[PDB]
RNA sequence: CAACCAGGCUG
DNA sequence: AAGTAGTTCTGCCGGTCA
DNA sequence: ACTACTT
């Protein structure tokens, strides 16, 4: 219930930049927790 | 953390003191001194990403600090404090996670994606989810009978309050080849 | 499954009496195969392991958060401040024997979670039944007995 | 919702015997018994003791699959000896063993102090 | 969630020892590591029970009807 | 359903309990696991049906491949791992135990065999029994290194008559190897016989390692004292080596190699450093790794593990990329906001230089996830792609 | 005295330390496990609800109520409802028990195993008494309740052993070991150094002799003498424990004879 | 209805125990021809052997003056069983090491032995048979 | 591509596999619950009559 | 010395503040 | 006996 | 040369509507 | 994405 609470979307296109874990996302994004294939990276937790 | 040298006795130092902090659990224990006063006191402030760009941190607050004049051979391998520079402190790394993956025990020691799949997983697991489910007319529910806190934990956990509403048994576990099962 | 990605399925289940055992009468719980290590490379499960043997004989809540000063050499040294194997193992006997089990198992807890997703809820069968409208074929989902 | 019932682990089914004898043909002078509702405890024991009758030529037994509460046990003895007979022996000398290890603990609880 | 009868790794009788362990605890001022010790909670599949479980029933018994 | 295998006939035996149980050695044809994975079951209804499936495609014709010309199902997991202890020169089994190895065997004649050695105790030898398994006519040799029909190292493989004469068995011999122990005695003896060989080595086998057990540990994953030690060297000094060729183009001296950049040609330099380094920090783990080492007893039948799997568990895990390059400076310059500007050291474009059993740093660990995030994608891109192909 | 020896080291109410010697493994074993299984015992098998207000649901307790020991020294005169002839159960092959609960207290009231009230004749013999070792006296908490909480429910105990289910087994652990130094090799000790100093000597080395260097390797060396220690839950007498289980398998080598009897007759 | 098939005593080269926590492979040379060589693994548990040492080999097909193997029994009978290790295997090749040097190779169920020089021309069978024999 | 060129059919099953050290390679374990919902078209032979008979 | 330095352990129980005041859900509440 | 949208597993 | 739509893997299993 | 055919 937590985890879902703390939940990110973002919206996609038609690539593989954003779906990547970037450096800013230090402090900000967690770098394990993210849905598997699909929305794979598109679907952050804070 | 803001470390800002304004140490006129010594060289860059952490804004926030062992006084501080004593000052805090004070408060705690009464259970005045909040997070905003650390706050205000221009102790500790909130730096986004495009602010973070210019600004320099040091993880552990000690270590990334005194000087320098032996080293464990069980521990691991730290890089330095190479800098002085140091604008602000981290105040904890552990804090890079998110829920998920804070119950996770000693993922600095996990392949990385292993700790991707528990941190799916620990959302299909079973527990206690509130306290009032008695109450609650929720299509479907499942409750553990008999929930354990973890032996293994997580300073984190704390206040995900996992050791309250767990979600698992501590098992004695046997890693064996047996029957062949 | 454990909380290192380490699902699983239970295959079989044994009692006490068939069950490999520790001298001292402790029995496992769990018994899950030594193969899921190597390649899945997740130390984690096998410390969490060592700590928490340790942190029940002592009743002391074990701390395996984050980037901490623990170490394997360390937790290794109060397991043999209490008697045990320095490293975790204990020899065991086959229970169907009672001979010595030329090996000596990994033993001890291990916080394992029971996710929702068991067989009583999918094993699903069907010859014949309900028919869909528009197509004539059988109808999807196990609910409604579909094929 | 599959599960078998627990005590079908000890209680002979409508028609069963405990026992079961069928002649080995592969070998001669051998014999192959089938334990129902049974398991390694009787098992073992009686496959150990039958290895001590010297006249006994082979002796083996395995439990078939888990699943099922049974075994098998695989007796040869030396000619004009038969198997059957051999079983009956290291049966008793169980039996025998037995009551005396029961005398025994006995004795010496009975000469005991509890606190 | 009440405590549970029985260790499941060994079956050795628990339910009783709760609040024996508790008060162990509370009142004697005791430190867990022995105060199970004190409990006869020798090896640790009895221990990591009692050390271990979450006495969730008090919050639910404070509810009402 | 990617195969022909992906679908086999198999015969019905109703058992128990809510799940079907299939063998393990066909396992693999279906890309079956036991993680929570479901199958599907098809029965035929027609006379004429049930005979194509029976005739057709049953499990023992599909034996031996045609995807290529090799069989398709082997020994494995513990069966596999195990059957190499049964073998050893080292191991000798005793006649209580060897009666119940040789009952087991469904087919067994009712033969005692020999012991190996009468002398003081009458023992038995892994190879001896286990060759009780294989049947008549079955000839095979192998040959692997110090191979010498005579083979000291117990290599290769030497098996006459159907009986194993020298060299320990393992993934190689009882694989879905070519040569296999499997693919002859399915060419030779046929999809039948070897249908059923499985099943008396498996049994045979399993129940030996259920009592001589087998496990693994932290304790398996601990390099000793001092080749940990002389690891942190390896590591070190390949870190200067790094550091030098830095400042040598730092200073402007060096020859862009033809058709690179002089930062292109830079990098280049730099990697082959820190991932030979890694590699041989490795090796120096894996070999300084006893035969009793359960992780390597694993890796040597090869039931699991392999090189960098001790590798990133005992030496050093090593450095983490993506998209080929180093980790990148998303920061202005820079890596994370806990460096410096222009920093291109290891300890900034993504060597974790710890061991998984030492424990990545706060940058470490963040740089890896970075890395395996680059994995798990492609993993999900190149499975559809794939599977467009495919259709 | 004549065959297999013992001689009963430490000795208690709840555990008998004690080694078993001259025996065969297999035997050891065979009792071991006997032990743990196959011993017949009472226990709450059947739990008629009629009212419930705590927080604990129906099963829950009703499951718990199962593990509650029960007392069974004279079980072996008590008959298994399936042998008994009554259409379904008689004080012949079962005690009934009652737990009546109410929230009387201001401060939450408790329902323990004495609370329980044998209500079948108990024909005259021990059984179905809530066994306690409790220190107050009131053993196993089944349950709490708040106001005006209400709890009554009627129970049926009856024999049944351990491969029935759990609840009847009155071991609960047993120590099982045998040559300390390991001188018939039945282990090899994984070491990093040294086998002999990683790995711990059990307080049963002292009762055999160490193992001395020069020696060759004992070969024909079987294995007797082993250090058990059974412990007990209290439903049956530490002591026998160990009687009823070198009893209990005796009969079962029994059948297996008298089996061969009637069997012999065609 | 058989007898011996090679007879002499050797001494101990070299005893190696690579890996093998009870087991060693041996060679030795021939206390007569210098053509006599000999390689053998040996269950250096149930029977230890240090350097340097005088051991009587032997061959032959039987043990009395084959089929389903019996337990002992024999407390009294025969049994070619005068040494202090018998060993059973199988002969798989009969190497020419040049000129008249032969070299035949046993295993015995895994552990392995090479011998030499060239008498037993009539004698080493090239049969499975072959109890192998060890005294002092 | 959804209905002819693949369908949802009769006769089939599906559940959790696991697997079993006991069974030869082309067997197949099957839940009791299931061979009894699952059914084969048989025809009534003097070959079978009787054992038809006493399933029926 | 109400104005030492702090060590590690010391930064836990400024966490502790920030959930005291914030919450694991201030954000969506926010 | 249905669509449409959405979400979740196959690790 | 920019732009648009098909195909982008397999199968199983809670809320509004004409 | 990636590829054909359109704008
Ligand atoms: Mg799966
Ligand atoms: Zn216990
Ligand atoms: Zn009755």
């Amino acid at each position: 219930t937590l985890s879902h609470l703390r939940r990110t979307n973002t919206p996609i296109g038609r690539l593989a930049k954003p779906r990547q874990l970037h450096n800013t996302h230090w402090g900000l994004v967690c770098p394990a927790e993210t849905p598997e294939g699909q929305a794979c990276g598109l679907v952050k937790n804070l | 953390f803001i470390v800002e040298d304004d140490e006129s006795l010594g060289h860059k130092e952490l804004k926030v003191r062992k006084g501080h902090i004593a000052k805090l659990m004070a408060t705690e224990y009464q259970d005045e001194y909040t997070w905003s006063s650390l706050l205000n006191e221009g102790l500790v402030e909130y730096i986004d990403a495009e602010e973070e760009e210019s600004i320099l941190i040091a993880m552990q607050p000690e270590d990334l600090e005194p000087a320098e004049a032996d080293v464990d051979p069980a521990k691991r391998i730290r890089v330095s404090h190479h800098a002085t520079t140091f604008t602000h402190c981290e105040i904890h790394p552990s804090m890079i996670l998110g829920v998920a993956a804070s119950i996770i025990p000693f993922p600095d020691h996990n392949q990385s994606p292993r700790n991707t799949y528990q941190s799916a997983m620990g959302k299909q697991a079973m527990g206690v989810f509130l306290t009032n489910y008695n109450v609650r007319m929720d299509t479907m529910a499942n409750i553990l009978y008999y929930p354990q806190k973890p032996l293994g934990t997580t300073r984190a956990m704390e206040y995900l309050k996992f050791r309250e509403l767990p979600a698992g048994q501590n098992a004695i576990v046997a890693i064996a080849c047996y029957s062949g099962y | 499954a454990s909380r290192h990605g380490q699902k699983g399925t239970i295959g079989i289940t044994y009692r006490r009496e068939d069950m490999p055992f520790t001298a001292e009468g402790i029995v496992p719980d769990l018994i899950i195969n030594p193969h899921a290590i190597p390649s899945r490379m997740t130390v984690a499960h096998l410390i969490e392991c060592l700590l928490s043997k340790v942190a029940a004989l002592s009743g002391n809540e074990g701390d395996a958060s984050p980037f901490t000063d623990i170490t394997v050499e360390g937790i290794s040294k109060l397991l043999r401040e209490h008697g045990y194997q320095s490293r975790g193992f204990e020899v065991m006997y086959n229970g169907h024997t009672g001979k010595k089990l030329m090996a000596q198992i990994f033993f001890g807890p291990t916080y394992y979670q029971r996710l929702r997703h068991m067989v009583d809820d999918k094993i699903h069968a069907r010859a014949r039944g309900p028919m869909q409208v528009l197509t004539r074929q059988p109808v999807e989902g196990r609910s409604r007995d579909g094929g | 919702m599959n599960a078998p019932d627990r005590f079908e682990l000890f209680l002979l089914g409508e028609g069963e015997s405990k026992l079961k004898i069928d002649p080995d043909t592969k070998a001669p002078n051998a014999v192959v018994i089938t334990f129902e509702k049974e398991d390694h405890t009787l098992g073992n024991l009686i496959r150990a003791e039958l290895l001590n009758d010297r006249k006994v030529l082979f002796a083996a037994y395995k439990v078939e699959h888990p699943f099922f509460a049974r075994f098998k046990l695989r007796i040869q003895t030396t000619e004009g000896y038969d198997p059957k007979d051999a079983l009956k022996n290291a049966c008793n000398s169980i039996i025998n063993k037995l009551g005396a290890l029961k005398t025994n603990f006995e004795t010496e609880w009975n000469l005991q102090t509890l606190a | 969630m009440i405590v549970p009868v029985r260790c499941f790794s060994c079956g050795k009788v628990v339910g009783d020892k709760w609040e024996s362990y508790l008060n162990l605890l509370q009142e004697d001022e005791l430190d867990e590591g022995t105060a199970l010790s004190r409990l006869g909670l020798k090896r640790y599949c009895c221990r990591r029970m009692i050390l271990t479980h979450v006495d969730l029933i008090e919050k639910f018994l404070r509810y009402n009807p | 359903s990617l195969h022909k295998m992906s679908m086999m006939a198999h015969r019905v035996k109703v058992i128990p309990y809510s799940t079907f149980r299939l063998n393990l050695s066909v396992t693999s044809p279906y890309n079956a696991d036991f993680d929570g994975d479901e199958m599907n079951l098809h029965v035929p209804q027609s006379e004429e049906t049930r005979a194509e499936l029976s005739q057709l495609c049953a499990v023992p014709l599909q034996i031996v491949s045609p995807q290529s010309n090799k069989p398709c199902m082997g020994i494995v997991q513990d069966t596999l791992c195990g059957i190499r202890k049964l073998t050893l020169r080292d191991t000798f089994i005793e006649l209580d135990q060897v009666l119940n190895m040789l009952y087991w065997v469904p087919d067994w004649d009712g033969v005692i065999p020999t012991p190996a050695i009468i002398k003081p105790k009458p023992l038995w030898s892994g190879k001896q029994i286990l060759s009780v398994a294989i049947p008549n006519g079955i000839h095979l040799q192998r040959f692997d290194e110090g191979t010498t029909l005579l083979s000291p190292k117990d290599n290769g493989m030497l098996i006459i008559d159907g009986q194993i004469i020298f060299g320990v068995v393992e993934k190689k011999t009882v694989g879905s190897s070519n040569g296999g122990l499997i693919h002859v005695v399915t060419r030779e003896k046929g999809p039948q016989v070897c249908a059923k060989l499985f099943g008396n080595i498996q049994k045979v086998v399993n129940f030996w390692l259920l009592h001589n057990g087998f496990s693994t540990g932290i304790g398996d994953t601990i390099a000793d004292g001092p080749t940990m030690r002389e690891i942190t060297e390896t590591i070190a000094e390949a870190k200067k080596k790094v550091l030098d060729v830095t400042k040598e183009a730092q200073a402007n001296l060096l020859t862009a190699k033809h058709g690179m950049t002089l930062r292109e040609s830079f990098e280049d330099n730099v990697v082959r450093f820190l991932n030979e380094a890694r590699d041989k920090a490795g090796r120096l783990a894996e070999v300084n790794l006893k035969d009793l080492n359960n992780v390597k007893q694993m890796v040597m039948a090869g039931s699991k593990g392999s090189f960098i799997n001790i590798a990133q568990m005992s030496a050093c895990v090593g450095q983490q990329s993506v998209e080929g390059k180093r980790i990148a400076f998303g920061f202005v310059d820079r890596t994370l906001p806990h460096f410096s500007k222009d920093d291109y050291s290891p300890e900034s474009k993504g060597f974790v230089e710890n061991s998984y059993l030492r424990g990545l740093t706060p940058q470490e660990f963040f740089f890896h996830a970075m890395g395996g995030r680059e994995g798990l994608i492609d993993t999900a891109v190149k499975t559809a792609e794939t599977g467009y192909i495919q259709r | 005295e004549e065959g297999p020896q013992v001689k009963i080291r430490e000795a208690s109410k709840d555990n008998v330390d004690f080694i078993l010697s001259n025996v065969d493994l297999a035997m050891a074993n065979s009792l071991r496990r006997v032990m743990i299984a196959e011993i017949p015992t009472l226990a709450i098998d059947s739990v008629e609800v009629e009212t419930n207000t705590t927080v604990l649901a129906d099963e829950f307790i009703a499951h718990r109520l199962g593990l509650i020991p029960l007392q069974s020294m004279d079980i072996e005169q008590l008959e298994y409802s399936r042998d008994c002839f009554c259409e379904d159960h008689c004080d012949k092959c079962s005690v009934v028990l009652t737990l009546q609960a109410f929230g009387e207290s201001e401060s939450t009231t408790n329902v323990y195993s004495k609370d329980l009230v044998i209500v079948s004749n108990l024909m005259g013999r021990n059984i179905g008494h809530p066994i306690i070792q409790d220190k107050e006296g009131n053993g196993v908490l089944i349950c709490k309740l708040r106001k005006g909480q209400e709890l009554k429910l009627t129970c049926v105990a009856k024999k049944g052993i351990a491969k029935e289910h759990a609840k009847w087994g009155p071991a609960a652990a047993i120590e099982f070991e045998y040559d300390p130094w390991n001188k018939l090799k039945h282990t090899d000790y994984w070491y990093e150094q040294d086998s002999a100093k990683e790995w711990p000597q059990s307080k049963n080395c002292e009762y055999e002799d160490p193992p001395n260097e020069g020696d060759p390797f004992d070969y024909k060396a079987q294995a007797d003498t082993f250090y058990m220690n059974v412990e007990s839950v209290g439903s049956i007498p530490v002591d026998q424990v160990v009687v009823r289980g070198i009893d209990t398998l005796q009969k079962k080598v029994a059948s297996i004879l008298l089996a061969l009897t009637q069997m012999d007759q065609d | 209805m058989s007898n011996t098939l090679f007879d002499d005593i050797f001494q101990v080269s070299e005893v190696d125990p690579g890996r093998y926590n009870k087991v060693c492979r041996i060679e030795a040379a021939s206390t007569t021809q210098d053509q006599c060589k000999l390689t053998l693994d040996i269950n250096v548990e149930l029977f230890p052997v240090a350097a340097q040492d005088s051991l009587t080999v032997t061959i032959a097909s039987s043990l009395n003056l084959t089929r389903s193997w019996r337990p002992p029994q024999a407390g009294d009978r025969s049994l070619a069983d005068d040494y202090d290790y018998v060993m059973y295997g199988t002969a798989y090749k009969f190497e020419e090491v040049s000129k008249d040097l032969i070299a035949v190779y046993y295993s015995f169920g895994g552990l392995l032995m090479r011998l030499e020089g060239n008498y037993r021309n009539l004698n080493n069978l090239k049969q499975e048979n072959a109890y192998l024999l060890i005294r002092r | 591509r959804g209905n002819l060129m693949g369908k949802r059919v009769d006769f089939s099953a599906r559940t959790v596999i696991s697997g079993d050290p006991n069974l030869e390679l082309d067997q197949v374990g099957v839940p009791k619950s299931i061979a009894k919902t699952l059914t084969y078209p048989e025809v009534v032979t003097p070959y079978n009559i009787d054992r038809l008979t006493q399933l029926v | 010395d109400e104005s030492a330095p702090i060590t590690a352990e010391d930064s836990w129980a400024v966490i502790s503040a920030f959930f005291r005041e914030k919450g694991l859900v201030s954000q969506q509440l926010d």
